[PDB]
C-alpha cells in the first residue's frame, strides 16, 4: 500500500480484491505515481506467522490460511516453494530462521547438500529416473519362489490375462513364473526385434512393472498365485505415462550458495561440574522436603561411574554453585558420553525432571563455560531415575525447569583424538561358549567370565560376526586403551546381516564410530523391499542419536528421495508424530529438506494433507449425519488422491449415501471412494477405508509388521499357512488409515443373522469340489493365526475381532495390546464354535485325523518361529524410545523369550506350549510327541 | 550353613526382581539365584560395581564347586563366605571388590493411581499442544502489529511532502480525510493491542495452570511407583 489508505462476498478469489483496489485508488489521490498492476505484489501475515505473497488464483481468500482482513502491497518460485512446504508440513518455516543455535542452522545447510545428491540421482537416467522414481516396483523379499511349493502351478506356469483399451479385449496367456515381462509383451503381441518395453499397470492400482526380471516377485502377482485368483494386467504405451509427470527441478534456497596436536588424551585432571542453580523446579514446597539432583557419565544404559549426586536442599531456592567430582578422569572419557541428569525427590527416590548434556559437541569439542538448559518433563510410566535413552539437546520450549551450570576451564583446545594417531598408534610403541552366546537372543544374560572370554579372545570372534553385539555390552567404556581396541576391532569388523546390524542401532549402542557401522552396513546390504518393511524401526532409530546430523539421516533421506513410496511413507511417519516436541525441531529440519527435495510430488502431499485436513476436521464434529455434511468444500478436496495406504489407490468420486457409520463405540469413517481406472471393474468396483482418529496406531503398524515377517518365514521354510497381513497407516496424533478385506465376515454377525452356525455357514458357502479346499484353507489360517496369537501374546479378542473369508480364510483385527500391559500367557481361548468346524460337523475330536494334523503343523509353525526369534528380539529392541507404554524398557522384551521359551531346550519349550494352551482349554492337549 | 537357611539364597528369580531389587541400594550389593538354565543346580551370583550389575556363575564339576579351574572349594557357601570376606582380585583384578551388603529378605489403589497417572498425562499433552498454538498466534499478532508500525512509517516518509504542500495550498477537504484515517488507524491499532494485551493474560494464567498440573504429577507419580512396588513385593 505505497499510499498507505486502508478500506474494510469478499472471500471470493484475488480478482475482487483487486478490482476494489483499483476502484478505491481511481476514486482517491495519490495514485499518479503507481507503476503497473504487474510490478506489485500482495503480500500479508497469514495465520501461521509468515509474511507471505499470494500467486494461487485456483484458491481463493478463504484458502490462504489468513488470521486478519489486512492486504499490502510491494525469486517468486522460491517463496510460493516455501509457503507449499510450510503447508505439507503443517507449521511455519522462516520461523527456525530466527533460531539462535549454531547447529540448527549448520544442519539447514548441510541438509540441502543430502537433497542436492538425491534429487541428481533421482534425475539421473531421464526421463526413466523420475519414471522409476513416481511408481517404484513393490517387489516381494525374496527374489525366487521356494523350489518345493511351486506346485501351486499348474506344470509350473501361470494364466494371465492381458487386456487392451480401445473405447476392450482381452487376451488369456499362459506364461512361466520366473520369465521377464519381454516375453509377455511379446506373446501379447500375437494371438491377434520388437524390443517393447511399456508398463503394464495392474488393473485399478497404479503399481507397475519395470524391471527387467521375472514376473512373479511381485507382491501383487504372488498374491494372486497363492489365493489363485485370475492376475489381470492393462496395458499402456510410455507416452501416457510420461505425459502425467509434468517434470520438476531442485533449486538451491536462499541459504545455500552462502559460504603436533592438541587433544582431551593429554589434561590430568577429573571430570567436575560446578551445578550452580535451577532457574525454577515444579515442586510443591510443604509436601516435598528433600530433593537433589543427580549425574551421571552414561553411555548406553551404563554408568560409567557411580552417579555422583548433590547434597539435599530445602525446596526454598536451589542455589548450590557446588562442584562434584565424578571418579572417572577426563582423558578416559568416551566419543559419547553423556551427562545424564535429573532433578529428584526422596522420601525414606523418584525423579522429578530429566535431561542429557553431550560432553562433546558436533564440532567434537568438550563443553566448557556457563551452560544453562531446560529441562523434558518426565515420561510416562518410567520408574527409572534416570532416562539414558532419552532424547538428548536442549529442550526448545521455554517455560520449562531450567538448570544452571558451569564446566571446567582449560584455556586450551579440547578435540577427542582423530582416528589417525589410533590407527598409527602401533609400529612405534573352546568355540563352544562363544558359539553359545552368539547364537543365545541379545535379552540374555551375561556373565564376567564370558565376557573377559570375549575380551581375552576378541580376536577369535572375527570369525563369529554374529558376536558383535556381544562384546559391546562386555567391555567397559571408561579405559581409554580397551575403547581404542574396541574401535580397532570396529574399524575392520567384516559386515553384518541386515538384522544384526540393524541391532547395532538400538538405545545401548551409542558410540558414533559403532552407529556409523551399523548405518554402514543398513545402507550396503539392506533391500528396498526390506526397507519399506523396516521402515518404522529405521525412523524410530533417529530419536536415538545426540546430534541434529548423522549417518542416519544420510541414508534415510537419500533412499527417500529414490523411492517415491518408501519415501511417502518416511513422509507420513516423520509427519505422524510432530505433535511430540522432543523431536519436533528435527524431525521438522528433516521434513522441510523433504519438501524441499520431493518435487512436484510436494502438491500431491498436500492434496492428501488437506484431505487428512478436513477429516481431522470433520472427524472433530464427530464425537441426520449427511445433511450437514454437504458443502461442496469436501467433494472438492475429498477426491482424485492418492491414499497414504497406498501410493497407487486413487480415492476417486465419493458415494456419500454409501458411506455409513456404526456406532463401535467410537466413530471411524467407513469412507467409499470409487476408483477412476478406466477399467476397476476387475479388481474391485470401489475402495473402502476406515478412518480412525483419537486412537494409536503404531502397535497395530508393528503387530501387522510382525505378522507378515511371520507368514513370509513360514513360506520360506515349507508351511503354507497364508496369513492376511492387510494395510495400516497412522498418518498424526491418535489418526489414520485402515484398509478393508474382500468378502470377508465377522463371526458374530454371523452367530447373530444366522451352536453350529459357522460349520452351517462353511457348508452352505459352497459346494462340491471346492469344499475341501475351504476346509483346508481354514485349517491353515486358524493354525497359523494361534501361532502367531500365542508367541506375541495378543491380549483379550472376542468373536468380533475374528473374520472368515469366502474362500477359507480366517484373520483378525483390532488388537487392542500385545506382549500384555503387566499389572495368562493366552487368555484368548478356542472355543469348540471352531472345534466343530475343523472336525468338519463330528462331535468326537481326538479320533479325528485331521486334528491330529491341525496340531502338527501347528507345532511345526511353532518351532520355525522358534529358530528365528531373533529378528523379532532385534525388532522389538529397536522401538523402546517409540513412546508406547508397553514397549519402554527391555524387561518388556522378555515375554518374547519367556512364551518362545528360549532359556529352555526345543522339547522342554514343546512341552510348555503345550502345558500352556492346555491350561488354557482345560483339557485337550499335552499328547504323544510326534 | 545350608543353600536354604543363606540369606544370599533367592531360588528361581527372574531378572526384572533381581534389578528392581538391585536400586536405591549402595555399591557392594550381592544375591544368589538359581540358574535360568536349571540343570544340576549351576547357581548364580550378583555383584553389582560401578553401577553395573556384574553376573557371576559359580560352576560346579565332579562332586566340586568353584568359579573357574583349579577346581578347590567344596561348597558353594564356603566359597561365598571365602571371598564376602576377601578380595575379588586375586584372580581376576578387575572385579578388586569385596562384599558387604547382602540382600536380606525384607488393591484399588494401584489402578487408581494409573488412572490419574493417564489422566494427567493425556491433560498434558493436549495443554502442551494448546500452550504451543498460543504462543505462535501471540508471535503471529506481534509480527503483524510491527509490519503495520513499519508500513505506516514508510507511508508518512513517503507521502510527508505531498501532505505539506496539500495542506499549505488550502484545501480542507484532504485534511479532513486524513483525520478520518488517522483516527480510524489509532482504533484499530488500539483494538489490536488489547487483545494482544488479553491475550498475554490469558496466556499467563494458561502457563500458570500447566506449572500446577505438572507439579501435580511429578508429586503423584511416586506414590503410583511406591503402590506398585508394594504390589510386587506382596504378590511375588
Amino acid at each position: 500500500l505505497p499510499n498507505g489508505m486502508i478500506v474494510t462476498l469478499r472471500e471470493a478469489t484475488l480478482i475482487t480484491i483487486k478490482h476494489e483496489l483499483f476502484k478505491e485508488a481511481r476514486k482517491y489521490p495519490l495514485h499518479q505515481l503507481l507503476q503497473d498492476e504487474s510490478s506489485y505484489i500482495f503480500v500479508s501475515v497469514t495465520q501461521e506467522a509468515e509474511r507471505e505473497e499470494f500467486f494461487d488464483e485456483t484458491r481463493r481468500l478463504c484458502d490462504l490460511r489468513l488470521f486478519q482482513p489486512f492486504l499490502k502491497v510491494i525469486n517468486r518460485e522460491e517463496k510460493i516453494l516455501n509457503r507449499e512446504i510450510g503447508f505439507a508440513i503443517g507449521m511455519p518455516v522462516c520461523e527456525f530462521d530466527m533460531v539462535k543455535d549454531p547447529e540448527v542452522q549448520d544442519f539447514r545447510r548441510n541438509i540441502l547438500n543430502v537433497c542436492k545428491e538425491a534429487v541428481d540421482l533421482r534425475d539421473l537416467n531421464s526421463p526413466h529416473s523420475r519414471a522409476m522414481y513416481v511408481y517404484p516396483p513393490n517387489v516381494e523379499s525374496s527374489p525366487e519362489l521356494p523350489k518345493h511349493i511351486y506346485n501351486k502351478l499348474d506344470k509350473g506356469q501361470i494364466i494371465v490375462v492381458i487386456w487392451v483399451i480401445v473405447s476392450k479385449q482381452k487376451y488369456t496367456l499362459k506364461i512361466n513364473h520366473d520369465c521377464v515381462p519381454e516375453q509377455v509383451i511379446a506373446e501379447a503381441i500375437r494371438k491377434k526385434e520388437y524390443q517393447g518395453k511399456y508398463i503394464l499397470k495392474v488393473c485399478g492400482c497404479d503399481e507397475y512393472f519395470l524391471e527387467k526380471y521375472p514376473l512373479s516377485q511381485y507382491k501383487y502377482i504372488r498374491s494372486c498365485i497363492m489365493l489363485g485368483r485370475m492376475p489381470n494386467l492393462m496395458l499402456m504405451a510410455k507416452e501416457s505415462l510420461y505425459s502425467q509427470l509434468p517434470m520438476d527441478c531442485f533449486t538451491m534456497p536462499s541459504y545455500s550458495r552462502r559460504i603436533s596436536t592438541k587433544s582431551l588424551w593429554v589434561i590430568n585432571s577429573a571430570l567436575r561440574i560446578k551445578i550452580l542453580c535451577a532457574t525454577y523446579v515444579n515442586v510443591n514446597i510443604r509436601d516435598i522436603d528433600k530433593i537433589y539432583v543427580r549425574t551421571g557419565i552414561y553411555h548406553g544404559g551404563e554408568p560409567l561411574c557411580d552417579n555422583v549426586n548433590t547434597q539435599r536442599v530445602p525446596c526454598s531456592n536451589p542455589r548450590w554453585n557446588e562442584w562434584l567430582n565424578y571418579d572417572i578422569y577426563i582423558p578416559d572419557l568416551p566419543r559419547a558420553a553423556r551427562l545424564c541428569l535429573s532433578i529428584c525427590s526422596v522420601k525414606g527416590h523418584c525423579p522429578l525432571a530429566w535431561g542429557n548434556i553431550n560432553l562433546f559437541d558436533y564440532t567434537d569439542t568438550l563443553v566448557s563455560g556457563k551452560m544453562a538448559l531446560n529441562l523434558w518433563p518426565v515420561p510416562h510410566g518410567l520408574e527409572d531415575l534416570l532416562n539414558p535413552i532419552g532424547v538428548t539437546g536442549s529442550n526448545p520450549n521455554k517455560e520449562t525447569p531450567c538448570l544452571e551450570l558451569e564446566f571446567d576451564w582449560f584455556s586450551s583446545v579440547v578435540k577427542f583424538p582423530d582416528m589417525s594417531v589410533i590407527e598409527e598408534h602401533a609400529n612405534w610403541s573352546d568355540k563352544e561358549q562363544l558359539k553359545a552366546i552368539s547364537t543365545r537372543d541379545p535379552l540374555s544374560e551375561i556373565t564376567e567370565q564370558e565376557k573377559d572370554f570375549l575380551w581375552s579372545h576378541r580376536h577369535y570372534c572375527v570369525t563369529i560376526p554374529e558376536i558383535l553385539p556381544k562384546l559391546l555390552l562386555s567391555v567397559k567404556w571408561n579405559s581409554r586403551d580397551e575403547v581404542a581396541q574396541m574401535y580397532c576391532l570396529v574399524k575392520d569388523w567384516p559386515p553384518i546381516k541386515p538384522e544384526q546390524a540393524m541391532e547395532l542401532l538400538d538405545c545401548n549402542y551409542p558410540d558414533p564410530m559403532v552407529r556409523g557401522f551399523a548405518v554402514r552396513c543398513l545402507e550396503k546390504y539392506l533391500t528396498d523391499d526390506k526397507l519399506s518393511q523396516y521402515l518404522i524401526q529405521l525412523v524410530q532409530v533417529l530419536k536415538y542419536e545426540q546430534y541434529l546430523d548423522n549417518l542416519l539421516v544420510r541414508f534415510l533421506l537419500k533412499k527417500a528421495l529414490t523411492n517415491q513410496r518408501i519415501g511417502h511413507f518416511f513422509f507420513w511417519h516423520l509427519k505422524s508424530e510432530m505433535h511430540n516436541k522432543t523431536v519436533s525441531q528435527r524431525f521438522g529440519l528433516l521434513l522441510e529438506s523433504y519438501c524441499r527435495a520431493c518435487g512436484m510430488y510436494l502438491k500431491h502431499l498436500n492434496r492428501q494433507v488437506e484431505a487428512m485436513e478436513k477429516l481431522i476436521n470433520l472427524t472433530d464434529i464427530l464425537k441426520f449425519l449427511v445433511e450437514q455434511m454437504r458443502r461442496p468444500d469436501f467433494m472438492d478436496a475429498l477426491q482424485g488422491f492418492l491414499s497414504p495406504l497406498n501410493p497407487a489407490h486413487q480415492l476417486g468420486n465419493l458415494r456419500l449415501e454409501e458411506c455409513r457409520i456404526m456406532s463401535s463405540a467410537k466413530r471411524p469413517l467407513w469412507l467409499n471412494w470409487e476408483n477412476p481406472d478406466i477399467m476397476s471393474e476387475l479388481l474391485f468396483q470401489n475402495n473402502e477405508i476406515i478412518f480412525k482418529n483419537g486412537d494409536d496406531l503404531r502397535q497395530d503398524m508393528l503387530t501387522l509388521q510382525i505378522i507378515r515377517i511371520m507368514e513370509n518365514i513360514w513360506q520360506n521354510q515349507g508351511l503354507d499357512l497364508r496369513m492376511l497381513p492387510y494395510g495400516c497407516l497412522s498418518i498424526g496424533d491418535c489418526v489414520g488409515l485402515i484398509e478393508v478385506v474382500r468378502n470377508s465376515h465377522t463371526i458374530m454377525q454371523i452367530q447373530c443373522k444366522g451352536s453350529h452356525t459357522l460349520h452351517q455357514w462353511l457348508k452352505d458357502k459352497n459346494k462340491g469340489e471346492i469344499y475341501d479346499a475351504a476346509i483346508d484353507l481354514f485349517t491353515r489360517s486358524c493354525a497359523g493365526y494361534c501361532v502367531a496369537t500365542f508367541i506375541l501374546g495378543i491380549g483379550d479378542r472376542h468373536n468380533s475381532n475374528i473374520m472368515v473369508k469366502d474362500d477359507g480364510q480366517l484373520f483378525h483385527i483390532d488388537f487392542g495390546h500385545f506382549l500384555d500391559h503387566k499389572k495368562e500367557r493366552v487368555p484368548f481361548v478356542l472355543t469348540q464354535d471352531f472345534l466343530i468346524v475343523i472336525s468338519k460337523g463330528a462331535q468326537e475330536c481326538t479320533k479325528t485325523r485331521e486334528f491330529e494334523r491341525f496340531q502338527e503343523m501347528c507345532y511345526k509353525a511353532y518351532l520355525a518361529i522358534r529358530q528365528h526369534a531373533n529378528l523379532f528380539i532385534n525388532l522389538f529392541s529397536m522401538m523402546l524410545g517409540s513412546g508406547m507404554p508397553e514397549l519402554q524398557s527391555f524387561d518388556d522384551i522378555a515375554y518374547i523369550r519367556k512364551t518362545l521359551a528360549l532359556d529352555k531346550t526345543e522339547q522342554e519349550a514343546l512341552e510348555y506350549f503345550m502345558k500352556q494352551m492346555n491350561d488354557a482349554h482345560h483339557g485337550g492337549w499335552t499328547t504323544k510327541m510326534d | 550353613m545350608s543353600l536354604q537357611d543363606a540369606e544370599w539364597y533367592w531360588g528361581d528369580i527372574s531378572r526384572e526382581e533381581v534389578n528392581e531389587k538391585l536400586r536405591d541400594t549402595a555399591d557392594g550389593t550381592f544375591l544368589v539365584r538359581d540358574a535360568s538354565t536349571k540343570m544340576h543346580g549351576d547357581y548364580t551370583l550378583t555383584l553389582r560395581k560401578g553401577g553395573n550389575n556384574k553376573l557371576i556363575k559359580i560352576f560346579h564339576r565332579d562332586g566340586k564347586y568353584g568359579f573357574s579351574d583349579p577346581l578347590t572349594f567344596s561348597s558353594v557357601v564356603e566359597l561365598i563366605n571365602h571371598y564376602r570376606n576377601e578380595s575379588l582380585a586375586q584372580y581376576n583384578p578387575k572385579l578388586d571388590v569385596k562384599l558387604l551388603y547382602p540382600v536380606s529378605k525384607y488393591n484399588t489403589q494401584f489402578q487408581e493411581k494409573s488412572r490419574e497417572y493417564d489422566r494427567l498425562y493425556e491433560e498434558y499433552t493436549r495443554t502442551s499442544q494448546e500452550i504451543q498454538m498460543k504462543r505462535t498466534a501471540i508471535e503471529a499478532f506481534n509480527e503483524t502489529i510491527k509490519i503495520f508500525e513499519e508500513q505506516c512509517q514508510t507511508q508518512e516518509r513517503y507521502s510527508k511532502e505531498y501532505i505539506e504542500k496539500f495542506k499549505r495550498e488550502g484545501n480542507e477537504k484532504e485534511i479532513q480525510r486524513i483525520m478520518h484515517n488517522y483516527d480510524k488507524l489509532k482504533s484499530r491499532i488500539s483494538e489490536i493491542i488489547d487483545s494482544r494485551r488479553r491475550l498475554e493474560e490469558d496466556l499467563k494464567k494458561q502457563a500458570a495452570e500447566y506449572r500446577e498440573i505438572d507439579k501435580r504429577m511429578n508429586s503423584i507419580k511416586p506414590d503410583l511407583i511406591q503402590l506398585r512396588k508394594t504390589r510386587d513385593q506382596y504378590l511375588m
